[PDB]
């Protein structure tokens, strides 16, 4: 049962949103895919027939990043009105908007729990938010460029966030202090970060066509994964689970990557965007894979696989 | 429209 590769396949293209797709992400109980887009909306579409569920609205300009609540109830979004919404999914109400930060608001996530929502912007600032409330909890003086990431670990006590800056930090969820800092070789920018499914490792996107697996405890880089085009945009990477342990990632040559997480070898490549594929999304359950195109394509495809 | 990420 170990799988070779994959055998991902297009099932179903997901077309509506005006603007360049942005953002797309699995709901954690595997019902819905929520998508983000500089046309200023989110779209709810079913995971597993492709169909449009509804619009959620209210954001006064283009959204770059939208993060699920634990139990599938709650969607926070990230927008260039310098705000974050908290939004209820099957209303579509907006619950909370998160004010604080002083530029585009770039990324986000809750922590498992879900009582925190972690941001980061183009004020160069990480937030931590309280979800009862939508109080700032904390203001992180993380970086010194734009924020293109912020993840929780598995258990929430951990944040990693990146920057155009070059860094990899570690936060103590709880303190805010920086418990460690990745730097490496000439430090182009970082893209893009998250933690792996265990915790023990921080996978991050540079600018300069590369993904590495870093153990961050050790301050080690374990993994190299090369041979896709990422110089300019802020692209998703996933690990995927659920078959044969993968890392993908969208790419700006309009491909999804798919690489043997252990070998580092490109086991998969998939074809039919017609723009730079700026988001992928791993179903949690399912070998199912969501990608996100920009301004020429604003397409949403899912790929369905054996393994 | 537009989004910092998208551009």
């Amino acid at each position: 049962p170990t799988p070779v590769k994959p055998n991902y396949a297009l099932k179903f293209t997901l077309a509506g949103h005006t603007k360049a797709v942005s953002s797309v992400k699995f709901s954690p109980n595997g019902e819905w895919l929520a998508s983000s887009s500089a046309d200023k909306l989110i779209k709810i579409w079913g995971a597993y027939d492709g169909k449009f569920e509804k619009t959620i609205s209210g954001h006064k300009l283009g959204i770059s990043d939208v993060a699920w609540s634990s139990d599938s109830n709650l969607l926070v979004s990230a927008s260039d009105d310098k705000t974050l919404k908290i939004w209820d999914v099957s209303s579509g109400k907006c619950l909370k908007t998160l004010k604080g930060h002083s530029n585009y608001v770039f990324c986000c996530n809750f922590n498992p729990q879900s009582n925190l929502i972690v941001s980061g912007s183009f004020d160069e600032s990480v937030r931590i938010w309280d979800v009862k409330t939508g109080k700032c909890l904390k203001t992180l003086p993380a970086h010194s460029d734009p924020v293109s990431a912020v993840h929780f670990n598995r258990d929430g006590s951990l944040i990693v966030s990146s920057s155009y800056d070059g860094l990899c930090r570690i936060w103590d969820t709880a303190s805010g202090q920086c418990l460690k800092t990745l730097i490496d070789d000439d430090n182009p920018p970082v893209s893009f970060v998250k933690f792996s499914p265990n915790g023990k490792y921080i996978l991050a996107a540079t600018l300069d066509n590369t993904l590495k697996l870093w153990d961050y405890s050790k301050g080690k880089c374990l993994k190299t994964y090369t041979g896709h085009k990422n110089e300019k945009y802020c692209i998703f990477a996933n690990f995927s689970v659920t078959g044969g342990k993968w890392i993908v990632s969208g790419s700006e040559d309009n491909l999804v990557y798919i690489w043997n997480l252990q070998t580092k070898e490109i086991v998969q490549k998939l074809q039919g965007h017609t723009d730079v594929v700026i988001s992928t999304a791993c179903h949690p359950t399912e070998n199912i894979i969501a990608s996100a195109a920009l301004e020429n394509d604003k397409t949403i495809k899912l790929w369905k696989s054996d393994c | 429209s537009s989004s910092r990420r998208s551009s």
